[PDB]
RNA sequence: GCCCGUCGCUAGUACCGAUUGAAUGGCUUAGUGAGGCCUCAGGAUCUGCUUAGAGCGGAGAAUUUGGACAAACUUGGUCAUUUAGAGGAACUAAAAGUCGUAACAAGGUUUCCGUAGGUGAACCUGCGGAAGGAUCAUUA
RNA sequence: ACCCACUCGGCACCUUACGAGAAAUCAAAGUCUUUGGGUUCUGGGGGGAGUAUGGUCGCAAGGCUGAAACUUAAAGGAAUUG
RNA sequence: GCGGUAAUUCCAGCUCCAAUAGCGUAUAUUAAAGUUGUUGCAGUUAAAAAGCUCGUAGUUGAACUUUGGGCCCGGUUAACGGGGCCUUUUUACUUUGAAAAAAUUAGAGUGUUCAAAGCAGGCGUAUUGCUCGAAUAUAUUAGCAUGGAAUAAUAGAAUAGGACG
RNA sequence: UAUCUGGUUGAUCCUGCCAGUAGUCAUAUGCUUGUCUCAAAGAUUAAGCCAUGCAUGUCUAAGUAUAAGCAAUUUAUACAGUGAAACUGCGAAUGGCUCAUUAAAUCAGUUAUCGUUUAUUUGAUAGUUCCUUACAUGGUAUAACUGUGGUAAUUCUAGAGCUAAUACAUGCUUAAAAUCUCGACCCUUUGGAAGAGAUGUAUUUAUUAGAUAAAAAAUCAAUGUCUUCGGACUCUUUGAUGAUUCAUAAUAACUUUUCGAAUCGCAUGGCCUUGUGCUGGCGAUGGUUCAUUCAAAUUUCUGCCCUAUCAACUUUCGAUGGUAGGAUAGUGGCCUACCAUGGUUUCAACGGGUAACGGGGAAUAAGGGUUCGAUUCCGGAGAGGGAGCCUGAGAAACGGCUACCACAUCCAAGGAAGGCAGCAGGCGCGCAAAUUACCCAAUCCUAAUUCAGGGAGGUAGUGACAAUAAAUAACGAUACAGGG
RNA sequence: CUCUUAAGGUAGCCAAAUGCCUCGUCAUCUAAUUAGUGACGCGCAUGAAUGGAUUAACGAGAUUCCCACUGUCCCUAUCUA
């Protein structure tokens, strides 16, 4: 249709910003990240939507502007900029700290880490290559290339990376039984481990997975990120730690601390 | 312009089918540039997406390899002489791909005299140091020698000089020399 | 292009209109309710079929299903909070014996009689839509209001008008003001 | 009693129809063919390299060779959808006209079928059916 | 050749309704709201009408295929009493 | 069907019914309609079995191949369910899942005063505050992965050009 | 949310339709019309025609200011605050509208790119440029502007003279190796050796590696070390894929040789032989390849309504396939050349109709279904009809150009300009649908960019489309009838 | 029903090479048509091997129109034997 489009309609929106139906025709339609589009948060949302601190849109820009926001350790100017999963939103004078990870709903979630854990993030090596003159690299879900990895990291790994600097602190591998985060399908914002992996030749190999309340479910390979060691991620899971408690198991906990 | 399409088309059953929209940008094509010999003449083509393809009007001297001995210069390119899809293209003496030109031989000729130090196809003593080890790999063919007699040496372009804008290619050898023989003496 | 704002229709009309009988039933609880016309009859017969149709289709759900168990439940719930279902009667199968009066005795106009204020229903709509039965706080001058099983002891007259408070009307103070001129000066 | 057809008047729909009938659109053979694009050229003007003055290079307007694309005009055909028509010939409505009374009683020549010919009209006659017949019946 | 008993396969017939059907009736026209063994064909109020048109077959008479506009509350079946 | 002189039917008066800020009319469409019939029609006489037989397509097509016995482990309100041992040991289909836009439909929650909606909200000390949400399930064709082996198909040694070491 | 009734007769049971009943996010119309919430609305007839206005423009400290521009009084004598114009930059391919085409087409769900393109965004990537004479930074050219002008007339322009750059055209610049060739002279063995080039990246071709699964001795050319006249042989370099001629590297060349920073803003620090020497801070804009992101292009599987009074269709002149080429961003009969005779069909091709854009969905509410979808979201197509194209990352664009056809405006008769299926609004059409209003405050988008611009959008008018709520009266008194 | 004289124009066709009236009337063709064609038919005086109706093909037969063509014409000029 000509081009690029430049647009984006209300109700065209992805779901889990959750945007309420009226107010406009239109959602923010995030810029060119290093995430989808699809999966991400622009930051007018974490903002003003979630963080409730601004009431505009004219707002956000106000602190933007201000030169208040950072991101993955570096400031961020723009209005729709695509924060993604396991990202960082440093804000000095606020003296917060928000790395992005789903709800048990499959929703970012709105989660605070404190000024350490907000050094590093964990990104999932979607390939690794040789580059120009030999010198081989590697590239996390968020597009961070990082050159000269460690000859162990194939794809559907995860690292550990640096934010001031960059490159690479060790590493986790991809075998039987390791701690991970769904990041996305109908089991989205789940975790848990590796009850085996389905290999299939010529696309979609089934990982099967079991949470900490044993129960099993199966999504794809490419949503299967690594989040560390069994019973002990690398970063700071929120409330439910991603259990997937039954609805009919939520209503008797909403009405259980409902009392008095 | 010239259109890409496969809607124009017939379907497989045959049948003709509505124009189902305009003719767009993509779908496009362009008219051939056909090169022959000449006077280097080469017009730029701004493709999609911006970049460039290179026309190849009149295209004279271009590289060529000669493929056993691993080394490559460049020569004149006389003319054509077969050609497997049109010899309109052999008549008009007109280059692309696949054509089986002849070239130049003289600077294919001095390579290897100044190599094998064997005059072809009839002092400094670092240099009879280096054509001693050269030697008993010094027979080339019955067939690639027997061209150098005449000057020229028949050669296959294997470039895309329209599109590129190179014409290059590389002297025939073995039965693929054979193939085009049989052809040019039992044709012509 | 704006977002569709969406909307439903809150009645269902009878099929046969004019049978001999059903025009009596309606015309009394028009009547031993106080309802302005048979529009409101027709809400709750409709109400009461969605949720009739709701537990129909329920139990034909072989038991322990949570759809049964969740959804079945979640309605019997929200079916006493109102006091149509009695306070226990609580079943899937004494939903579907639930009448048309059981919705309408539970309402704002069918209390406001029921416990003093009124001695009538058409004294207790005539109430309700002036101003004043509020109840709590909030006014609220719906006939249709619903009163809720526990919201039922917060229902009084309201904070303002010659009933609960503050003033009598202007009727009668402007009664009181025109013999200001012919009692006084 | 019911009841058929022609004939006679009143209104309505469609049909056939001379007009080589009109109209709109699509696909089209032929002929012609704008325009930009590619290409062979051209060279108003302006202009750099090596050496008044000469040799070799770049920039470039009108104009132009050839080519593909190709609107569109003319003339034909084809398909679609719509439509005018003197006259023709039906059918349908409205009722207690005219002619006779074909069918319903063995309806007064049982009725009906296919076919064939004939007759103002319903109908009549030939052959071969059927029974939905007026006979379930002559081991007597 | 005749008699008798048995048994297939025939053209019918009789009684009973086990059933079925609007009934007349039906050993199927039964095994149908306890609705499915397989399969072929047709019908969808009465007219208009087997008309018009196209196609096709025939020497022709004709056959095969086969509309719509419009009109109408009845038409019809079986049985009952007159 | 009413009206042709005492009109239950027209024009009205009176009253009465019906629904009521709405009731009527035209047109379409759905239900009624088992009058389109897979479920689920009808065809001697009401509409309707080709004059008759052949026969391609299509639809449809008898039965038979592991039956029975003996123990075990772990499941959910002795009935039943799931997973393994021993006994001479190719599709069509069906389940589970994944991957399925949001709206919309269904549906949980919540006092927009009720509600249609909305996805807000709720408690507070109301002097630089706490905080649960935004559930859930869906066209069942195709594709993908998976458990199932009944049913129905399909291949396999007939001049052995078969199997096996 | 599993219902029927009225009508064929003298009466009867059937068949059977007509009639009644109810619903419609379904349209019109009539009569009537008070209150809150909510808010469809020229789709249908004619993608018919349209006077006028509006709808696309855009600057930060950070490209270009000598405005005969404003402004204080500038340490500001190169500039410096502000800042019109114009240059360079970017956008104008998004929106919004409409449903005319379109029946295997679009479209849906589902694959493909080991078959390509990609502004931007995010993440990395560059010591190599001359060769035998700026690096304290080469060269001109121009707009705005001023001034002389033409035409009835336009977002027309002529020629005269100035002046800028991240415009245009140019062009130096830096480590240590190491491997290649070629090779003056020294001259014997198992013999060697200065110093003359070549090596960034990209383009083009050719060739090479990109490998392994289990172990042992014999062969030839010349070496590849090495020790002490005895000759020893110690060692094979892969990253990835289901899969590659993949990534990546190697040699020989090729090239009207791509990029390799003559670029701006804030700061003003540190050194010492003090020359305005040498060195330095965070930023902005760029730039080569790579990945990423926003996309694009094609693509696998399966799925469309009526029609046989459409049964054969495609193949001139591409129909189906093979080869080669050409063209494209790239696959492919996309086109050309040669060659074969293929490809579809009663499991319905091909053809015709559609008062047909597909889908998400909508109406109906036993089940099984019937009917509808111009229309808020997604995809598609189009801008009177057709075609062609320039710019560009992206267009076969129309609020871009060029032509034709059909419209149609101005004119001074010479010529000139146009595309409401954007928002309003006019005529027309019909049964059929609203104001030539306000506004960027909200949602958001665009830009050089917090500021500006947005008939996207929002507000308001018109608005009995549809939906929700649900006033038009309430309680006694007295005077008669009536219930224990 | 009548009537003279045996019957009393059937199937068909038509202003026809048959129609007086007559350049019949209607439609069509044309700017205009005593022409042509299609109709209509109480047809002065069509009509059945005195053959009636139809009819493919054929024709130096009669007739109308269309396209092409042209000095037939507008309107005449020039050339050769
Ligand atoms: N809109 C009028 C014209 O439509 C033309 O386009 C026409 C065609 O694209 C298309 O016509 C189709 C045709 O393709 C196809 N092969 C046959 C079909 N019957 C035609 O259909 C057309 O005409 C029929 C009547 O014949 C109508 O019933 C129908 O509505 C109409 N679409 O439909 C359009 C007609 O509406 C042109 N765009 C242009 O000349 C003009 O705008
Ligand atoms: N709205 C986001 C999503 O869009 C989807 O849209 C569909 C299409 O856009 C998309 O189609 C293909 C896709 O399959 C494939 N993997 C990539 C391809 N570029 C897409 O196709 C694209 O290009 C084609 C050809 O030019 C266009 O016709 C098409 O409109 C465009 N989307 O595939 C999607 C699923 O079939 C879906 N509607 C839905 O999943 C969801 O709404
Ligand atoms: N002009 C014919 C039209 O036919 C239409 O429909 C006709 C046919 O489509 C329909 O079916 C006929 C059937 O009657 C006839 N006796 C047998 C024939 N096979 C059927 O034919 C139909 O179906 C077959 C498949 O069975 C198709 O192959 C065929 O193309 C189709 N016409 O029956 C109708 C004929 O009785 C409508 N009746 C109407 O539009 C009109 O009558
Ligand atoms: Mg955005
Ligand atoms: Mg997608
Ligand atoms: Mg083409
Ligand atoms: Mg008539
Ligand atoms: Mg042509
Ligand atoms: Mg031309
Ligand atoms: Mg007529
Ligand atoms: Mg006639
Ligand atoms: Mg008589
Ligand atoms: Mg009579
Ligand atoms: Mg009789
Ligand atoms: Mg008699
Ligand atoms: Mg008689
Ligand atoms: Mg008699
Ligand atoms: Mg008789
Ligand atoms: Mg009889
Ligand atoms: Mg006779
Ligand atoms: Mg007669
Ligand atoms: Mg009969
Ligand atoms: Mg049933
Ligand atoms: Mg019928
Ligand atoms: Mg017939
Ligand atoms: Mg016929
Ligand atoms: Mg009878
Ligand atoms: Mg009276
Ligand atoms: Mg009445
Ligand atoms: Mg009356
Ligand atoms: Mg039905
Ligand atoms: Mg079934
Ligand atoms: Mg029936
Ligand atoms: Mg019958
Ligand atoms: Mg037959
Ligand atoms: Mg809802
Ligand atoms: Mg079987
Ligand atoms: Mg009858
Ligand atoms: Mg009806
Ligand atoms: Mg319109
Ligand atoms: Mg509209
Ligand atoms: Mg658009
Ligand atoms: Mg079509
Ligand atoms: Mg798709
Ligand atoms: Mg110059
Ligand atoms: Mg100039
Ligand atoms: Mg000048
Ligand atoms: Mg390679
Ligand atoms: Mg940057
Ligand atoms: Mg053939
Ligand atoms: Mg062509
Ligand atoms: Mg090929
Ligand atoms: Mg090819
Ligand atoms: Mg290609
Ligand atoms: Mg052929
Ligand atoms: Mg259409
Ligand atoms: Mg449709
Ligand atoms: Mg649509
Ligand atoms: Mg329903
Ligand atoms: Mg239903
Ligand atoms: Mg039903
Ligand atoms: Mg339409
Ligand atoms: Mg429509
Ligand atoms: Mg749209
Ligand atoms: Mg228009
Ligand atoms: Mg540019
Ligand atoms: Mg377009
Ligand atoms: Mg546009
Ligand atoms: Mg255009
Ligand atoms: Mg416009
Ligand atoms: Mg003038
Ligand atoms: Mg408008
Ligand atoms: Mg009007
Ligand atoms: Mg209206
Ligand atoms: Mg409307
Ligand atoms: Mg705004
Ligand atoms: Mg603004
Ligand atoms: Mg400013
Ligand atoms: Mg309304
Ligand atoms: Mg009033
Ligand atoms: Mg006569
Ligand atoms: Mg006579
Ligand atoms: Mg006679
Ligand atoms: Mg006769
Ligand atoms: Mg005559
Ligand atoms: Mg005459
Ligand atoms: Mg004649
Ligand atoms: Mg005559
Ligand atoms: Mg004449
Ligand atoms: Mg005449
Ligand atoms: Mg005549
Ligand atoms: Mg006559
Ligand atoms: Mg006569
Ligand atoms: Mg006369
Ligand atoms: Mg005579
Ligand atoms: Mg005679
Ligand atoms: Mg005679
Ligand atoms: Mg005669
Ligand atoms: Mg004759
Ligand atoms: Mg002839
Ligand atoms: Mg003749
Ligand atoms: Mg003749
Ligand atoms: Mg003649
Ligand atoms: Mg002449």
């Amino acid at each position: 249709a000509r081009g690029p489009k430049k647009h984006l309609k209300r109700l065209a929106a992805p779901h889990h910003w959750l945007l309420d139906k009226l107010s406009g025709c239109y959602a923010p339609r995030p810029s060119a990240g290093p995430h989808k589009l699809r999966e991400s948060l622009p930051l007018i949302v974490f903002l003003r939507n979630r963080l409730k601190y601004a009431l505009n849109g004219r707002e956000v820009k106000a602190i933007l502007m201000q030169r208040h926001v950072k991101v993955d350790g570096k400031v961020r100017t723009d209005t729709t900029y695509p924060a993604g999963f396991m990202d960082v939103i440093t804000l000095d004078a606020t003296n917060e700290n928000f790395r992005l990870v789903y709800d048990v709903k499959g929703r970012f979630a709105v989660h605070r880490i404190t000024d350490e854990e907000a050094s590093y993030k964990l990104g999932k090596v979607k390939k690794v290559q040789l580059g120009k003159k030999g010198v081989p690299y590697v590239v996390t879900h968020d597009g961070r290339t990082i050159r000269y990895p460690d000859p162990n990291i194939k794809v559907n790994d995860t690292v550990k990376i640096d934010l001031a600097s960059g490159k690479i602190t060790d590493f986790i591998k991809f075998d039987a039984g390791k701690l991970v985060y769904v990041t996305g399908g109908r089991n989205l914002g789940r975790i848990g481990t590796i009850v085996h992996k389905e290999r299939h030749d010529g696309g979609f190999d089934l990982v099967h997975i079991k949470d900490s309340l044993d129960n099993t479910f199966v999504t794809r390979l490419n949503n299967v990120f690594v989040i560390g060691e069994q019973g002990k991620p690398y970063i700071s899971l929120p409330k439910g730690k991603g259990i997937k408690l039954s609805i009919a198991e939520e209503r008797d906990r909403r009405r259980a601390q409902q009392g008095l | 312009g010239i259109s890409r399409d496969s809607r124009h088309k017939r379907s497989a059953t045959g049948a003709k089918r509505a124009q189902f929209r305009k003719k767009r940008k993509f779908e496009l094509g362009r008219q051939p540039a056909n090169t022959k010999i000449g006077a280097k003449r080469i017009h730029s083509v701004r493709t999609r997406g911006g970049n460039k393809k290179y026309r190849a009007l009149r295209i004279e001297t271009g590289n060529f390899s000669w493929a056993s001995e691993g080394i490559s210069k460049k020569t004149r390119i006389a003319g054509v002489v077969y050609h497997p899809s049109n010899n309109e293209l052999v008549r008009t003496n007109t280059l692309t791909k696949a054509a089986i030109v002849q070239i130049d031989a003289t600077p294919f000729r001095q390579w290897f005299e100044a190599h094998y130090g064997q005059t072809l196809g009839k002092k400094s003593k670092n240099a009879e140091r280096k054509w001693a080890a050269r030697a008993a790999s010094a027979k080339i063919e019955s067939s690639v020698e027997s061209q150098f007699s005449a000057g020229r040496l028949y050669a296959c372009i294997s470039s895309r000089p329209g599109q590129s804008g190179r014409c290059d290619g590389y002297i025939l050898e073995g039965e693929e020399l054979a193939f085009y023989l049989r052809r040019l003496t039992a044709k012509k | 292009p704006r977002a569709p704002r969406t909307y439903s229709k809150t009645y269902s009309t009878p099929k046969r209109p004019y049978e001999s009988s059903r025009l009596d039933a309606e015309l009394k609880l028009a009547g031993e309710f106080g309802l302005k016309n048979k529009k409101e009859i027709y809400r709750i017969s409709f109400q009461l079929s969605k949720i009739r149709r709701a537990a129909r289709d329920l139990l034909t759900r072989d038991e322990k299903d949570p759809k049964r168990l969740f959804e079945g439940n979640a309605l019997i719930r929200r079916l006493v909070r109102v006091g149509v279902l009695s306070e226990d009667k609580k079943k899937l199968d004494y939903v579907l014996a639930l009448k048309v009066e059981d919705f309408l005795e539970r309402r704002l106009q069918t209390q406001v009689y029921k416990l003093g204020l009124a001695k009538s229903v058409h004294h207790a709509r005539v109430l309700i839509t002036q101003r004043h039965i509020a109840v709590g706080k909030q006014i609220v001058n719906i006939p249709s209001f619903m009163v809720r099983l526990d919201s039922e002891k917060h229902i009084d007259f309201a904070p303002t008008s010659p009933f609960g408070g503050a003033r009598p009307g202007r009727v009668a103070r402007r009664n009181a003001a025109r013999k200001a001129e012919a009692s006084g000066e």
